[PDB]
RNA sequence: AAAGAGAGUUUGAUCCUGGCUCAGGACGAACGCUGGCGGCGUGCCUAAUACAUGCAAGUCGAACGAACGGAAGUUAGUGGCGGACGGGUGAGUAACACGUGGGCAACCUGCCUGUAAGUUGGGGAUAACUCCGGGAAACCGGGGCUAAUACCGAAUGAUAGAGUGUGGCGCAUGCCACGCUCUUGAAAGAUGGUUUCGGCUAUCGCUUACAGAUGGGCCCGCGGUGCAUUAGCUAGUUGGUAGGGUAAUGGCCUACCAAGGCAACGAUGCAUAGCCGACCUGAGAGGGUGAUCGGCCACACUGGGACUGAGACACGGCCCAGACUCCUACGGGAGGCAGCAGUAGGGAAUCUUCCGCAAUGGACGAAAGUCUGACGGAGCAACGCCGCGUGUAUGAAGAAGGUUUUCGGAUCGUAAAGUACUGUUGUUAGAGAAGAACAAGGAUAAGAGUAACUGCUUGUCCCUUGACGGUAUCUAACCAGAAAGCCACGGCUAACUACGUGCCAGCAGCCGCGGUAAUACGUAGGUGGCAAGCGUUGUCCGGAUUUAUUGGGCGUAAAGCGCGCGCAGGCGGUCUUUUAAGUCUGAUGUGAAAGCCCCCGGCUUAACCGGGGAGGGUCAUUGGAAACUG
């Protein structure tokens, strides 16, 4: 079950997470479909680039964002749009 | 085993492995009393395609093998028939 | 754009050829002397040797029959999912194993997402439990009783099979779409709302079918190693016919038939080796390597085999055989650190039997939650890279004391000592981060679906969680106080004087120094290179144009076969037309991420870490040009 999931990158205590898509399979910094953005958590406005189209068209072909990803893509708001294009 | 999930595993493989081989072997005697028949021409080498015919798919649905190998032998039987 | 340093040594002296040696860079390094700190990384290269002791794989009572509780509320076994992932190692392997590019009209795929049909009716058991029996123990038999989403029939349902009709087609074998006849193939309930109880309904499930995504299987072109003092190799071998088997094509297997197939463009054999992205060096072309990080492969004490499953011929699963260790009441039993630590052994040589699931990702669950030596952190080692501390300023024709002196002086030396100043580091005491997003739980709002709810999806508020760790980081004060070694000084090569020894002791990379005035041996004074280091050894590239494509040669220095006839191969006079294999050029797809390079940004700077880009192919499809080779 392909899912979009955080990848840890950075130094000790500093670290710094690529948004990728990956099996649930693979090792946590190993095989990756592909990459969608990343995510700056020790940044006190936790600052998140995001694809908004790569997404959308994952998430049709049976792709489920973790708990951490749920909530980056919720406050940036594209769930919204899963949401309506889902019933539309 | 040592592991307390592997001691399950073990005996709850054979439980399986004897349902299998039960009906596994009902399927091939079948298929061993119809190519017999088929060559003596007799009027019995009809419907005993029916039930080889019935044994295979059933071993689909219970799981035991693959529909393609089920699919195959039917119609390698049916040649037979003539 | 980029763009290349030489020196010593054959001779009485010279010019060439030619080997040997040196100056540079890099290690997963080791050894010797010495040793303050912080940040980021690295740490069994040998025996794929043998392994004490702990922990690394479980979960679900919302699928089914118990103990505390006056019968409320929480905890074994059957059953499902997971153990095929994550983690280790480099033995074997010279081949579709890998890299790169294709094909599958010759294939499979649990969980995940969407859609369409339904989830109807029965049956027989068996664990647990309870007695009996056997054995030291592992554990094995017999009798009786019970349940399930456990198991087995039944109704209904195939684009599954057979026989056809049509069309549209493709690459030969063949493909796509629709229609007709006949025959087989399915299922499970659980937790709640409503009603009434009939029943309906929400969520998680269950069966069949089709799509997407994901992960795999098979085939093919090209590419990357030594030996010819290794010339033949092969017999299911090579092709065909029929059948078997597989998810799928195929000598994959079998019967018959024929005698073929490979090789000097190097078969076969021996030796060595996991492959790549990449790493070191180099002006470049190349040469050497494949540790750490990422992708693929093979292995799991040594051989062989299969079961269960969507997936295995399965690291912490099973069976047989072998070697080894252990327990036996002699009948028989139990094991596998190339998982995280750790032990012995080998070695010139490599670390803790530590703390947590707080973050990320995994398995199970509807969810809290449980498991996770993955992973986050901590510990040891100057092993490497980066940063800066061992005090600053002024101060004598010049303190004493070393060391030398043609004895007047010179040098250590502005360094002492003196005065003035600072606290990076130290010691003491006070403040004290980010990493935290959550999930769940509570109110709402809007939606799809509802006869109506419960419930589901999205939005906003309330509440909640830190191993590191009182860690990083600030400000308050006192102290120049606790903090400098290593190698060389004849030339190459920066830096010279005394004394001792007397071909002795000794030095050495090469030339070569030492035989009673040694800038070369040993010690001092002084100096020169670096500095928490500095030297030696081992290995690789360079210099080496010393295998010369870039970039050498064969009269006398090494080097033209004693000469001819000639198969294969290499090369080939002049012009015209055509073709488009070589050649040049455009577009599309791809050459992952990390790394080198370019441009920005964060750590007080750097190392280090982010974002974007570039480069990298005798690559695949397709369109052009016609001078040159064909
Ligand atoms: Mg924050
Ligand atoms: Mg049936
Ligand atoms: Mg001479
Ligand atoms: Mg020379
Ligand atoms: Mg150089
Ligand atoms: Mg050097
Ligand atoms: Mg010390
Ligand atoms: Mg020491
Ligand atoms: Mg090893
Ligand atoms: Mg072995
Ligand atoms: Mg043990
Ligand atoms: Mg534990
Ligand atoms: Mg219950
Ligand atoms: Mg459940
Ligand atoms: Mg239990
Ligand atoms: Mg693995
Ligand atoms: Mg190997
Ligand atoms: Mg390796
Ligand atoms: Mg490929
Ligand atoms: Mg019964
Ligand atoms: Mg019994
Ligand atoms: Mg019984
Ligand atoms: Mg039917
Ligand atoms: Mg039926
Ligand atoms: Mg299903
Ligand atoms: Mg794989
Ligand atoms: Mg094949
Ligand atoms: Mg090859
Ligand atoms: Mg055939
Ligand atoms: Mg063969
Ligand atoms: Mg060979
Ligand atoms: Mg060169
Ligand atoms: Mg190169
Ligand atoms: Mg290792
Ligand atoms: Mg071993
Ligand atoms: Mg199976
Ligand atoms: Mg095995
Ligand atoms: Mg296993
Ligand atoms: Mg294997
Ligand atoms: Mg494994
Ligand atoms: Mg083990
Ligand atoms: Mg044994
Ligand atoms: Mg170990
Ligand atoms: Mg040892
Ligand atoms: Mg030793
Ligand atoms: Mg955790
Ligand atoms: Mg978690
Ligand atoms: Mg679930
Ligand atoms: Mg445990
Ligand atoms: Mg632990
Ligand atoms: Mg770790
Ligand atoms: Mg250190
Ligand atoms: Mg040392
Ligand atoms: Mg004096
Ligand atoms: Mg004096
Ligand atoms: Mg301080
Ligand atoms: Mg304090
Ligand atoms: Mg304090
Ligand atoms: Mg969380
Ligand atoms: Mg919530
Ligand atoms: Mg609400
Ligand atoms: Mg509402
Ligand atoms: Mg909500
Ligand atoms: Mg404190
Ligand atoms: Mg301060
Ligand atoms: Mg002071
Ligand atoms: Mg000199
Ligand atoms: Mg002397
Ligand atoms: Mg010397
Ligand atoms: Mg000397
Ligand atoms: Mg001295
Ligand atoms: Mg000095
Ligand atoms: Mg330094
Ligand atoms: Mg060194
Ligand atoms: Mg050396
Ligand atoms: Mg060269
Ligand atoms: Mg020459
Ligand atoms: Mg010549
Ligand atoms: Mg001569
Ligand atoms: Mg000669
Ligand atoms: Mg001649
Ligand atoms: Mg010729
Ligand atoms: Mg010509
Ligand atoms: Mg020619
Ligand atoms: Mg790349
Ligand atoms: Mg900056
Ligand atoms: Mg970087
Ligand atoms: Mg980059
Ligand atoms: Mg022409
Ligand atoms: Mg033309």
């Amino acid at each position: 079950a392909v899912k979009i999931r955080l990848k840890r990158m950075g130094s000790k205590k500093k670290p710094f997470y690529r948004i990728v898509v990956a099996d649930s399979r693979f090792p946590r910094d190993g095989r990756s479909i592909e990459t969608i953005g990343t995510y700056n958590p020790l940044l006190d406005p936790v600052e998140v680039k995001i694809d908004e189209e790569a997404t959308l068209k994952w998430m049709h072909n049976g792709a489920k964002p973790s708990d951490t990803v749920r909530n980056l893509l919720s406050r940036e708001g594209i769930m919204e749009k899963f949401h309506n294009q889902k019933l539309g | 085993p040592n592991i307390k999930s592997a001691i399950k595993r073990v005996k709850t493989a054979e439980t399986r492995n004897s349902r299998n081989a039960s009906q596994r072997s009902a399927m091939r005697t079948a298929i061993k009393k119809f190519d017999e028949a088929a060559a003596n021409n007799a009027d019995n080498a009809k419907d005993l395609y029916v039930e080889a015919s019935k044994k295979l798919d059933s071993a689909v649905s219970k799981g035991l093998i693959h529909k393609n190998n089920a699919a195959r032998n039917k119609s390698r039987l049916a040649a037979k028939l003539a």
